[PDB]
DNA sequence: GCATGTGTTCTAATTAGAACGCATG
DNA sequence: GCATGTGTTCTAATTAGAACGCATG
């Protein structure tokens, strides 16, 4: 583990942030308390980059495609006390029968984080605090799984979301967090059923929802694929703000770029629950300023 | 790296991977003894080894990376073997203090696509040199080579266009060029002869 | 001409609304601070609905369609103390080339709200005060403007929502509030220049926009139909969230129904301007309790 | 509405609107011959009459309306002519304290459809009544009646198809169908023959 | 003087939805 | 022991945009 730190001595955390996505991990830290000094965030989605700047109001440097991201990028914009990313999944999840693995397609994608991160490494001699967490999909092929914890030195803690949300996700995250192995336990305005994620005049028909992907379909639940809202006494899907309540995000997170339901699916569909990073995060505000 | 006096230059060692370099390296002095174990260490699948393998095999004066013989020969990707190399490549290189000369070299035999290629020069943090092996009547052996090797990547070579190399690779469907290309290496360690 | 009513003797206010749309009337009456007792809207579209109920959590009693509301509806449902409402005008605005006028089509649902208007009107003899507003677009055949103050009894005043907002509203107001002919002055809270609605990172071309219609035309001003809004050095339409404070209306207002683009513009290209209803309303916090 | 003894009967002031009844009621005993000079008094473009008028013109005891009968002299859209009798008729309520009988009748010449008959029945709280007015050897004069006279809506008139008379209308391309609608009125005012 | 508008419409892009997929608790 | 899944694809519904319109300050 790494030493407490004595508050006074704690200065702002200096995030570097691959496949931001909608900057995920920016919120948590913020809804967290943490003074963010600089966030980093390698992202090529238009409105992904759009909900981040849009919601955070430009506190986020953008800075983009990741594999273009150099050397001398990560000293001149570090120096980064915390790394983070989840690569996507779509070649790696078992949802896609024809998925390349880690190896080919947008797998290769992870070992752009595995490069990124020993370039942010501090060089031997520099005891100061440094960590770093990768997440990604428990569907993937063992050996991919195998080779991911190879190259990251490191074996994943698999979390799901159902514990803190309302919702299944169950991921692996690699990292160094303190306290990652910790029970999950849950928090007084955690959203745990899906009628508390509802907006007015709607009955939630489940207590809990399979697992939200990039598509509609997965708002329909179980073998038969039925509605999992009524109002009105008639059958409904879910809607985008009750589909971000779920993932624990702001209500009306996504509602930016004059993004439709599919749109906003799509960007929330491969999201974290944000309960959930927060509990991976909570341990990081004794070791950076709080304010 | 500066050079080293001809008197203290030790016999080199050696991390030799997917590919079994000890034939080439001792026709070219590098090894003393018909045994050497500590000479040359050879391992063809990594994906189990971890870094306390490559700190215990003992401290390497040399990490050689080499894809598969253009072939339908090789189960793997092509990108496995360099993203592997890249990962024992940082096992192997010594604390930041530089107690004698690193070196290390990737060879691919025609097997990268374009794709693999600039992922291959990122991740190296180089552009490849190109191999030739020509003598006229014959333009059909090359190679890439990412190394830190200085006269590697200091001395020409036959620069030959992509379309060429290209057209070689579809006509084909080491010991002139390789040992060219491994010459500058013996001006650092021992000449066993 | 109202007589003034002391505070105590002041009971909350009991609103009759036909052709609701998204409930702008009790929008504009709760931040006002009255005190809503009753709220009856007679409205035909789904989402129009959908976004009142949500916004306001069932305050709202909606009957329906207007033609099947009853005299003994409004002796049930009543009494009421103001009786609101806009009827379609897609029949009578001047921009609709084959527009069928006041007494075809959608036009002759003016007299409905003209006919429960009476139903409403306290009987001889019955001195509590009582109000009531009917809105329309300016661009209407004269013979229609003169029939309708014919049948209302009254002359209507020209409000413009440019006064007020950052856009052209031009719309006449039938009635009789207290103060509808005052000077229309703005408040320090009206976002009266386009750039105060845009998001962040986003310039506001005009100062000024035109009038907003149901269609996405609207948005792309003068003849040259040029973007509004320049994001990243790109041309770009309005947003819906900026399309809202345009109108005055609350942020996020109309993201409802897993509505997109074209549904929101449509509820709000109807509506009316926020700040306009409220010039109108203001003085009946003077005659109800307000809390 | 009780009876009126005979002795009490006053005269009718009738209110006649886009047609004219004047020759009806003078035939069947409602209208003075010497000039009154108006006893009836009749409108036929009533966009700008206004409330003031119509209190102006002294009570009415008796509000007509009338569609135009069938042809192309429908100048304005049929719907008009209801919603501004409606309108006037609202004018010509006495207070809510009723001296007298308050009469009230529309008359439409099967020139209004169904979306326009409901409104029409939706705006003068009633169904309306149907005047066959066609003998055995003849089915010529047919028009429909919205009327608060209790004797219009109390007895029994000749049901009809109708599928028939929108067949009638359709060929087409007056007493007995509505003087004999105007007979039961003789029993609340004065009898002048 | 000429741009403007609480819209309908017809067509070209565009989206939603289901078929597809199977190793694994 | 079947149900499940940070997804792609192909089609069938839809959705967006421009032509249309002209009395009027
Ligand atoms: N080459 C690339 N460089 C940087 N980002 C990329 C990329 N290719 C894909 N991405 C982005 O990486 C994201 C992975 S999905 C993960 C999103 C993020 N974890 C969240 O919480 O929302 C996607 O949004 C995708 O747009
Ligand atoms: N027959 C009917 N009965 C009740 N409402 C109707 C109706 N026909 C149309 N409407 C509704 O009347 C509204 C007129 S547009 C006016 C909306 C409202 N003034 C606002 O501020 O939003 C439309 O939303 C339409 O859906």
């Amino acid at each position: 583990l790494y030493p407490a730190i004595p508050a006074a001595r704690r200065r702002p955390i200096r995030v570097l942030s691959l496949f931001d996505g909608i900057a995920t991990g920016y919120l948590v830290l913020k809804e967290l308390g943490i003074k963010v000094g600089k966030y980093v965030a390698s992202e090529v989605c238009e409105e992904s980059i759009a909900v981040g700047t849009v919601k955070h109001e430009g506190n986020i440097k953008y800075v983009n495609d990741v594999r273009n991201i150099t050397k001398k990028n990560i000293e001149e914009w570090g120096p980064f006390d915390l790394v983070i990313g989840g690569s996507p999944c779509n070649d790696l999840s078992n949802v896609n029968p024809a998925r390349k693995g880690l190896y080919e397609g947008t797998g290769r994608l992870f070992f752009e984080f595995y490069h990124l991160l020993n370039y942010s490494r501090p060089k031997e001699g520099d005891d100061r605090p440094f960590f770093w967490m990768f997440e990604n999909v428990v569907a993937m092929k063992v050996g991919d799984k195998r080779d991911i914890s190879r190259f990251l030195e490191c074996n994943p803690v698999m979390i799901d979301a159902i514990k803190v949300s309302a919702a299944h996700r169950a991921r692996y995250f690699w990292g160094n967090l303190p306290g990652m192995n910790r029970p999950v336990i849950a928090s007084k305005n955690d959203k745990l059923e899906l009628q508390d994620c509802l907006e007015y005049n709607r009955i939630a028909k489940l207590k809990k929802v399979q697992t939200i992907t990039t598509k509609s379909a997965s708002i329909k639940q179980g073998k038969n694929q039925l509605f999992p809202v009524v109002m009105n006494g008639k059958e409904d899907v879910l809607w985008c703000t009750e589909l971000e309540r779920i993932f624990g995000f702001p209500v009306h997170y996504t509602d930016v770029s004059n993004m439709g339901r599919g749109a906003r699916q799509k960007l929330l569909g491969r999201s974290w629950s944000v309960p959930v990073i927060r509990h991976l995060f909570a341990p990081l505000k004794d070791y950076f300023a709080c304010e | 790296f500066e050079t080293v006096p001809v008197w203290r230059r030790q016999p080199v060692r050696v991390l030799s991977l997917f590919e079994d370099i000890k034939k080439e390296l001792t026709s070219l002095g590098f090894l003393e003894s018909g045994s050497d174990p500590g000479q040359l260490k050879h391992v063809v699948d990594v994906t189990d080894t971890v870094r306390k393998d490559v700190e215990e095999w003992g401290p390497f004066d040399l990490v050689y990376g080499a894809t598969p013989p253009l072939g339908h020969t090789c189960d793997r990707p092509p990108s496995w073997y360099l993203f592997q190399f890249h990962r024992l490549l940082q096992y192997a290189r010594p604390k930041p203090g530089s107690p004698r000369p690193f070196f290390w070299m990737f060879v691919d035999n025609l097997v990268l696509n374009k794709e693999d290629l600039d992922v291959a020069s990122r991740f190296l943090e180089m552009e490849p040199v190109t191999i030739p092996d020509v003598h006229g009547g014959s333009l059909q052996n090359a190679v890439r080579v990412w190394s830190n090797i200085p006269a590697i990547r200091s001395r020409h070579w036959a620069l030959v266009s992509e379309e060429e190399l290209s057209l070689l690779a579809q006509n084909k469907q080491p010991t002139k060029l390789v040992k060219n290309c491994f010459l500058p290496l013996r001006e650092y360690f021992k000449y066993f002869s």
